[PDB]
């Protein structure tokens, strides 16, 4: 009993539910289905306009998402980045790829015990709304992190 | 102390046995539906033999000495005759005896003595729970082994790498002296036991669609 | 245990049928003899589906059935 | 195979007054031997501040054998050698008989001696002569010790002396 | 086979007095041996604080043998070895006889002494002379112990000492 | 190999009064031997200036042997041979009983003596006769010593006497 | 404390995954059975990666392993 762990360390489900409520109150979309979980973030709270560069104050929210992801037991995670049509196809694809690359690099810098991470960006090829009149404020322009829970 | 450990072990074991037996009883007909037996019995009321299959065998004899093979097949129990086929009752049932002889032995007087008596009975109760679980698991394993052996015999018999059990029968008319009579004494033996051959040509494959 | 309740009472026991007859021509739910077709699903005892309790006694509390199989279910321990 | 000088438990189920020694049996209630019974006896000490049961006749079931491991007793959960019983059984009775016989002797002699300086005379008479024979008989029977008695509902702890196989 | 040191019951239907030893027999009605009966006698302790039966001549029917397993007695349903009997048989009689003889002798001598400082003189006479002979014979016969007695309808409990077959 | 005469330790778990000798075991808690038990017995000294447990029989686990290195006891954290116990058990009881018997006898005889120069006579009576018999019985019983008693949770030290292997 | 805290509460233990299940259909963060997925890296004992503890009660304070390696740091020192 002092040798056998009673629980998995750093896992309090009350805190899990509390931070999920806080994240949805902030507006980051949290989806739980079966065991696969989906986290959607709007782009405008994470970047400047058409920008492959993080804003300075976003590190607090990224630290919060690291505090979330340290709790669960995981194997493989995936990040995708979607945008709106601005100039071309290739520029938007590369911009989404770079945004996913940067957020993946800082997420790996945080010591979340993942094993596999995948990154891909597709620009404005897979929209989630017919209303496209917004700029980078448009909600289809977003970042997405999905995973399936281990055990 | 240790008496409390022993009676906690007995109480937990018996209580788990009672619960698992009534659970097994109230889940009744799907057990025979799963472990149907007389449907598996061959045509001369003879129980099919038991077979075992192993894949990717490696043995290390010593340094500079290994032996490797792909698959191995073992006869476990020889085929024999039966009158009524078995069931799951003779494999998955556990006994029930109520242990009901407590006398105060390591004598509970102090409140802390009664407290450690309670926790010793608690951990003995837990040990009896684990014991019942392990016993159930082992019974499940052995009945799965025998059922899989029968399934494997039907498989290889439909694969043609085993001899079907060859039978022979002898008919005699009216027998006995002027005081004893039987009508028709038919005595039938089996000559060839179910045996696997080694011939490469008699293998015949299969292909799904 | 009052079997022919709200009836005339017990008449006798049809021991061939194993049920007491009420004073109106019906059969009780109760039975008289042990030779009665009743539902039996769960029962006590150790060394079941085996040789039963062996008549020997041991230095240990180990109990082995008469068919040659050893039972640990009702056997004791340390 | 039993280690030399280890402690086991037994439970005493029947009681006996300590006037006739005899075979007293207990049931060994812990350890590797279960269902085993054991007879022994006691001895009467001069001072009754402890009482022990010598225990040698050991019967173990399973096979019909009778080992003879001899051992002594300690009080379990007390780890002392005394007997939990009464020791003041026959002090005050013989004390009172002696003192009453004395008071009779003294009454007769002294209140006959005070005659110089009917019913009172007969009081002198009675106590004067019934003090003496009762006093010497009280000193005659004064020698009976106070018996102890082991109890039928207290176990005992048996500590080994030698090895057995 | 009877293990060393177990408990058996015996049925006793005859009473004996503790003065003449002789054959007494109990009836084993339970346990392995049925129809069995057991002969022996009693013992006389110096202090009568318990009374026991030593029982040795054990007889089992079926085969005509007479084995010799010997054991002792427990009072049934008691878990005590005392005998439910009487021990105050001859206290008050000898006490009264002695004290009466003493008071007689004292009356005669002291009321003869108080003559200085007919019929009443003859009272002094009778007390003075019949006190002494009755006093010395009371000290002669004062020594008889109180007999104890078992009852004719009380069973007994027998705890074994050795094995038989 | 154990050198002749170094110092080892044990912890004693069982207590015993100094009245009836028997097997007493200590638990050797340190050194090269672990699980070791040591049985011995005790002796009654005439004076209470020391008290020891004489140890003879060693039992060591692991290997089935019984070596016979025998040794004595010293007090824990004193390195002295006295025993931590109480010895004022039976000073005052026998002292007060004897002195009360004396004072009773003296009271009766001297307040009889001062008569020349009824309830006070009866005071003389009771004291004059219950002093003497209690005085001779008290001088009969005055010789019983005060026992010592070890305790059931005290360690001890043991100094070696011979070699073993 | 409460393993399914701020949830529906303890419903039952899945032994195939060794985890408790809250009344809201989520896998808990406490285990119930021994045969689950642990992540422990610190281990006790000695004669490790060896033959284990040699079972003989040696007289000397040096304790050896069954494969022949000598573990003096598990042993006592001179």
């Amino acid at each position: 009993v002092p040798k056998l762990p009673c629980r998995v360390d750093g896992a309090c489900d009350a805190t899990i539910i509390k931070m999920m409520t806080d994240l949805n109150k902030k507006g980051i979309k949290v989806a739980s289905v079966g065991q696969n979980y989906l986290i959607s973030i709007p782009a405008s709270a994470l970047f400047a306009d058409q920008s492959p560069r993080l804003n300075w104050a976003s590190y607090s929210l990224l630290n919060e998402i690291a505090a979330f992801l340290k709790q669960f037991r995981k194997i493989a995670i995936t990040v995708t980045s979607y945008s709106s049509k601005y100039v071309s196809v290739k520029r938007e694809r590369a911009l989404t790829l770079a945004r996913s690359r940067v957020v993946s690099e800082y997420l790996w810098s945080q010591g979340v015990d993942s094993r596999i991470i995948f990154t891909q960006g597709l620009g404005s090829d897979k929209p989630i709304t017919s209303y496209t009149l917004g700029g980078d404020r448009s909600p289809n322009a977003r970042v997405e992190i999905t995973f399936r829970r281990a055990v | 102390k240790e008496t409390a450990l022993s009676v906690g072990a007995q109480a937990g074991l018996a209580w788990r046995a009672k619960i698992i037996d009534e659970q097994l009883n109230k889940q009744a007909r799907n057990l025979d539906a799963i472990y149907d037996f007389n449907s598996l019995v061959l045509e001369h009321n003879i129980l099919p033999p038991v077979l075992l299959e192993g894949r990717n065998t490696l043995n290390l004899a010593d340094a500079q000495s290994i032996r490797i093979s792909d698959r191995t097949y073992k006869v476990a129990k020889q085929a024999h005759f039966i009158t009524t086929p078995p069931t799951w009752r003779q494999y998955l049932w556990m006994d029930y005896v109520k242990p009901e002889a407590p006398n105060v032995t390591l004598l509970p007087k102090t409140k802390a003595e009664k407290e450690i008596w309670c926790i010793y009975t608690e951990r003995g109760w837990k040990n009896g729970i684990d014991q019942a679980n392990t016993i159930l698991e082992e019974n499940i394993a052995r009945i799965k082994e025998d059922f899989g052996g029968m399934i494997l015999y039907r498989k290889l018999l439909a694969m043609n790498m085993v001899s079907p059990p060859y039978v022979s029968h002898t008919d005699l008319g009216v027998t006995g002296d002027g005081s004893e009579i039987h009508i028709d004494d038919r005595v039938l033996r089996i000559t060839a036991l179910p045996e696997l051959n080694v011939n490469s040509a008699e293998w015949r494959a299969a292909v799904a669609k | 245990d009052g079997c022919c309740s709200k009836m005339g009472g017990i008449n006798y026991c049809d021991s061939s049928a194993g049920r007491l007859v009420c004073n109106n021509g019906f059969y009780s739910t109760c039975y008289c003899t042990r030779h009665a077709v009743m539902d039996l699903q769960f029962l006590m005892g150790c060394c079941l589906w085996h040789g039963g309790v062996y008549p020997q006694l041991n230095s240990s509390g180990l109990v082995v059935c008469n068919d040659g199989y050893v039972s640990e279910e009702c056997s004791l321990q340390k | 195979i039993i280690k030399t000088g280890d402690i086991m438990f037994a439970v005493l189920d029947t009681s006996v007054n300590s006037d006739e020694p005899g075979p007293i049996l207990a049931t060994i209630v812990t350890g590797k031997l279960k269902g085993s019974k054991l007879i022994g006896s006691f001895n009467l000490p001069s001072n009754a501040d402890k009482m022990v049961i010598t225990f040698n006749t050991m019967s173990i079931p399973g096979a019909e054998k009778t080992i003879s491991i001899s051992a002594y007793a300690i009080d379990p959960n007390t780890a002392r050698t005394a007997l939990a019983s009464r020791t003041n059984h026959h002090y005050l009775m013989r004390y009172g008989s002696l003192f009453a016989s004395s008071f009779l002797q003294g009454f007769g002699n002294a209140f006959q001696s005070a005659n110089t300086t009917s019913t009172l005379e007969n009081a002198v008479i009675g106590l004067a002569t019934v003090g003496k024979a009762w006093s010497q008989q009280a000193q005659q029977l004064f020698n009976t010790p106070t018996t102890v008695e082991v109890y039928s509902g207290t176990g005992l702890g048996i500590l080994f002396t030698q090895d057995v196989t």
